[PDB]
RNA sequence: ACGAGACUCUGGCAUGCUAACUAGUUACGCGACCCCGGUCGGCGUAACUUCUUAGAGGGACAAGUGGCGUUCAGCCACCCGAGAUUGAGCAAUAACAGGUCUGUGAUGCCCUUAGAUGUCCGGGGCUGCACGCGCGCUACACUGACUGGCUCAGCGUGUGCCUACCCUACGCCGGCAGGCGCGGGUAACCCGUUGAACCCCAUUCGUGAUGGGGAUCGGGGAUUGCAAUUAUUC
């Protein structure tokens, strides 16, 4: 029918997940792959967050293709968190109401902000006489 | 087969040196010189002798498959790159030692830098560094 | 740590002592007053100005000011 | 139906390896026996048919991005280079031990060179890789 | 007929303003124009030694050269870009049209 | 320093003494078996494989780094 | 005789074929960017061939 | 499930936080669930952060240590949570259960300092931070040179924790601590 | 009056503005493949600026409330919020016998100036080793080592006026170092979608100076250079 198309950005660390959503069916999968199938298996549970607070029903119209790029391991992770949760809140408030999109925002705001609030934490620049950003070289007396 | 069998062994004294017979037998021929870790896994593929099983559950006529390989590499298609004395100076044999000529040819080579007073030589004698190494500040122990 | 020097309260009374009634209350609103009737070089320094403002204010409708 | 994509690629790896013990006809080299991955590492592998391995991860490499040459293939199957007292650095693969699987996947027809250079998978090679993606998929279901 | 024009300075406001005026003369003969695509920018990093010998505490520099590009097409003949390449120009840009 | 002399295969009591006693404890890993019985923790792993065709140890959490065992169900 | 024994090295490479411009000498050379000047000569003149300490 | 949560397959409910005073400073319960010990961190910044902060992602964050191991998060998580099938296959009550009465007997009460040694009362925040970190580092060495794996010693000592019985490490510096500091009390 | 502040560059938020066939996306249309749908850095197209990039702007002020404070300067707390202290640069008055005549065609003064302390060519040394000291690196293992598999980046540089000397894909030869033939990149183009490690998964080892450690040292092979022996590296 009408082209309901919803594209959210968000960023992390340096890593850039950006989303595409569609009236589709229950299906959601990253660059091709499926969400479980995103190595390391151990991040498991923190891909499923936005599937079990939310229930299985609220991706039952929507499916949504995953484009990431850029960071590391774990901010690929946590990239892919925070780009689809406020996917599904931009789809709900395009197309339908905003009182069936605040009852899925006050849930995603009791866990975690990240997933709708990235971190504006940047690794700091090292200084000269340093190896590190606070760290300084060691000292000898005498 | 996962009991201690019959025929057990536990030193094989073969080439005239000990071998433990605890390890994998990959691992186990390091005793000997001239076969460290990369000389032992190839020289156990040249012919079909199982490697998961320990250094005590080998039979006895295939460990001397494992020596017809072992000073003669040559015959069983082993390049020369993998050998321990590639272009000997005298014949160009292409050989490998194990435990019994390898001291044996370490005292010639020797006296082939010495009686010709090389500078490499030289630095054998006296027991410095020879391999062009800072002398300065290390090797403190050896000497004093 | 947040302390204001000089050239933030000697400036913010001129804001006063000319312009009473071409400010309100709300810092936003004189901050755009005060980018018209004063050329403050810089960004910050605008709120700067203007912050110490709305502070004096919150004096003035309440008592009377040296 | 699906593709290779919806597999774990942990147990694919060996999947695509157990397609060539039916064939038996990719001219496996001579020298496999004895040789060493690459300059980074000091051993032999553990599985016999190693080159059975490596091999079977390469036409899904191959899957993902084509044109891929032969200094494409020492990146990704390269490794840390321990040097031990130093400080490491990476290290590329062997160049032969890629250029002798895109020779070995060329006497079987199952990659082609693109144009302008490059050895990508071809669309009949796409046709039974959609079958071992299969076996995998309805068996853990 | 499709003719690109570059747009390569040091000074920001010298390169933005140049950019800008190189486009009014093009809307006042109202000809198949293209906007200003702006590269990513290329800096020139420098960090050396303060002192001239060795002596004392290690202080290092921030030399930087933060040098912007600009590129503008047009489906335009040569001979009316030539009427508007030789007004509006300031010394700190670097120009090179691209005919072809 | 102290040498832990563990054994490289099994004896005929040892092994006997593993097709009973090990389906008793309620924690069974390699590196609690192998410390218990003194074996190599080689052969420890290498004990509980045929477990599993003997169906007296049940399998829980299977890893890289971590493997560990217990008895059956009850019943 | 005495012309090929004055200049006969090579002297395509290397540091003594290299060196400043505006100091002359074979220390702390800028040879980054087709500088080739000397880096306590690169302070004077930062600002005659632009650079500017930003950061 | 968007009512309840599963710590991997453990269940949220059912532990009663036995001590009054650590109750304030162990977020563990109906506020403070997470499928997972790994947040994206944000815990360590303000002063009074580090009290709402889930128990076992506390010592998961305490556990990276002695150097070759700091930021290496990815692995003490692969730790845990293999050291908690550990404790109910031992148990077979809640494994968590056991950690609660691990932080609460092995934080010792008064402790004496540099003042000539007063002996004074730690804060519960204190304690807590003691608490999980006299355990810590004591399976650090439990499985330093020793067949017996890092999974295990972190599961080890606090079932010795749980019912005080003075073979772990943290129930013996916690006990000697406090008899130092009844010296000069 | 200076310094502090202010100021600058960067870090974070603006689905608003400006536009991108050397930036990306969205579709549409085939090709391939599985059972309409599924996938593809396979291939073209018109709409877009979400991601690309950087231009203008806008945004934070102790601003609002609540305590606290002369109720002044201010401080503590809450909420809304992308930010309720990003990081550096700049940095005075006076001072040191701080250091540099080995950065200079910056130099006073002094020595030397043809059998030259000037200049160049050969070779050696600056690496030399009873010993003490400083910054370091890899380690002392099982949270490990070792072997396969899986998979993630962000800063830069590249064909030289001299300069005869570049960054590199691809195709073969060889276990490797390396070698040969074509093509592109004076660069958001080619390298490069920069397939980095750590990692993750799964083997193997099993508390043993062991498969931790890689010091020492022998043998063979290639690159750079006119030249590597005092082992240039590999």
């Amino acid at each position: 029918g009408p082209l309901q198309s919803v594209q959210v950005f968000g960023r992390k660390k340096t890593a850039t997940a950006v989303a595409h959503c569609k009236r589709g069916n229950g299906l959601i999968k990253v660059n091709g792959r499926p969400l479980e199938m995103i190595e390391p298996r151990t991040l498991q549970y923190k891909l499923l967050e936005p599937v079990l607070l939310l229930g299985k029903e609220r991706f039952a119209g929507v499916d949504i293709r995953v484009r990431v790029k850029g960071g590391g391991h774990v901010a690929q992770i946590y990239a892919i968190r925070q780009s689809i949760s406020k996917a599904l809140v931009a789809y709900y408030q395009k197309y339908v109401d905003e009182a069936s999109k605040k009852e899925i925002k006050d849930i995603l705001i009791q866990y975690d902000r990240t997933l709708l609030v990235a971190d504006p934490r940047r690794c700091e620049s090292k200084k000269f006489g340093g190896p590190g950003a606070r760290a300084r070289y060691q000292k000898s007396y005498r | 087969s996962l009991v201690i069998p019959e025929k057990f062994q536990h030193i094989l004294r073969v080439l005239n040196t000990n071998i433990d017979g605890r390890r994998k037998i990959a691992f186990a021929i390091t005793a000997i010189k001239g076969v460290g870790r990369r000389y032992a896994h190839v020289v156990l593929r040249k012919a079909d002798i199982d490697l998961t099983k320990r250094a005590g559950e080998l039979t006895e006529d295939e460990v001397e498959r494992v020596i017809t390989i072992m000073q003669n590499p040559r015959q069983y298609k082993i390049p020369d790159w993998f050998l321990n004395r590639q272009k000997d100076v005298k014949d160009g044999k292409y050989s490998q030692v194990l435990a019994n000529g390898l001291d044996n040819k370490l005292r010639e080579d020797l006296e082939r830098l010495k009686k010709i007073r090389a500078h490499r030589g030289l630095r054998h004698f006296w027991g410095l560094r020879v391999r062009g190494q800072h002398t300065k500040t290390t090797g403190r122990r050896g000497r004093t | 740590g947040r302390v204001r020097t000089k050239t933030v309260k000697k400036a913010a009374r001129v804001i006063i002592e000319k312009y009473y009634t071409r400010l309100g209350n709300d810092f936003h609103t004189n901050k755009r007053v005060c980018e018209e009737i004063a050329i403050i070089p810089s960004k910050k320094l605008r709120n700067k100005i203007a912050g110490y403002v709305t502070h004096l204010m919150k004096r003035i409708q309440r008592g009377p000011v040296r | 139906g699906v593709t290779v994509k919806d597999v774990n690629q942990q147990e694919f790896v060996r999947a695509l390896a157990a397609f060539l013990k039916k064939s038996g006809k990719l001219k496996v080299p001579e020298w496999v026996d004895t040789v060493k991955l690459a300059k980074h590492k000091e051993l032999a592998p553990y599985d016999e048919n190693w080159f059975y391995t490596r091999a079977a991860s390469t036409a899904r490499h191959l899957y993902l991005r084509g044109g891929a040459g032969v200094g494409s293939m020492t990146k990704i199957y390269g490794g840390r280079q321990r040097n031990g007292v130093m400080p490491s650095h990476f290290s590329r693969g062997s160049k032969s031990v890629a250029r002798r699987v895109l020779q070995a996947l060329e006497g079987l027809k199952m990659v082609e060179k693109d144009q302008d250079g490059g050895r990508k998978l071809t669309p009949q090679g796409q046709r039974d890789l959609d079958r071992i993606a299969g076996q995998v998929a309805a068996a853990k279901k | 007929h499709r003719i690109r024009i570059t747009l390569t300075s040091r000074n920001v406001k010298s390169l933005e303003k140049v950019c800008a005026d190189l486009i009014r003369g093009a809307k006042e003969k109202n000809l198949k124009v293209k906007g200003p695509v702006r590269m990513p920018t290329k800096t020139l990093r420098i960090t050396t030694r303060k002192t001239p010998c060795g002596e004392g505490s290690k202080t290092w520099d921030r030399f930087q050269m933060r040098i912007h590009k600009r590129l503008i097409d047009l489906h335009s003949p040569s001979e009316i870009v030539k009427q508007i390449t030789s007004i509006s120009i300031e010394p700190g840009v670097e120009v090179e049209v691209t005919i072809a | 320093r102290d040498k832990l002399n563990n054994l490289v295969l099994f004896d005929k009591a040892t092994y006997d003494k593993l097709c009973k006693e090990v389906p008793n404890y309620k924690l069974i890993t390699p590196a609690v078996v192998s410390e218990r019985l003194k074996i190599r923790g080689s052969l420890a792993r290498a004990a509980l494989q045929e477990l599993l065709s003997k169906g007296l140890i049940k399998l829980v959490s299977k890893h890289r780094a971590q493997v560990i065992y217990t008895r059956n169900t009850k019943g | 005789g005495h012309q090929q024994l004055y200049w006969s090295h090579p002297r395509k490479f290397g540091q003594g074929s290299r060196s400043c411009r505006v100091c002359s000498n074979r220390h702390g050379l800028i040879r980054k960017y087709g500088l080739n000047m000397c880096r306590q000569c690169f302070r004077q003149y930062a600002k005659d061939i632009g650079f500017i300490k930003l950061d | 499930t968007p009512d309840i949560k599963l710590f991997g397959k453990w269940s949220t409910d059912d532990v009663q936080i036995n001590d009054i005073s650590l109750q304030d400073y162990i977020a563990v319960k109906e506020k403070y669930a997470k499928y997972l010990p790994h947040s994206a961190g944000r815990y360590a910044a303000k002063r009074f952060r580090k009290a709402q902060c889930p128990i076992v992602e506390r010592l998961t964050n305490s556990m990276m240590m002695h150097g070759r191991n700091n930021g290496k998060k990815l692995m003490t998580v692969r730790i845990v949570k293999h050291a908690f099938e550990i404790i109910h296959l031992l148990t077979g009550e809640n494994p968590l259960q056991v950690l609660v009465n691990a932080i609460i007997n092995s934080g010792p009460r008064e402790d004496s300092t540099r003042i000539r040694r007063q002996a004074v009362d730690v804060s519960p925040l204190r304690r807590v931070n003691q608490a999980i970190w006299l355990l810590c580092t004591g399976a650090r060495e439990a499985a330093f040179r020793n067949i017996k794996t890092i999974a295990e010693c972190l599961a080890d000592e606090l079932i010795n924790a749980a019912k005080g019985s003075s073979n772990s490490y943290a129930i013996k510096k916690k006990d000697e601590l406090e008899r130092v500091a009844k010296s000069n009390r």
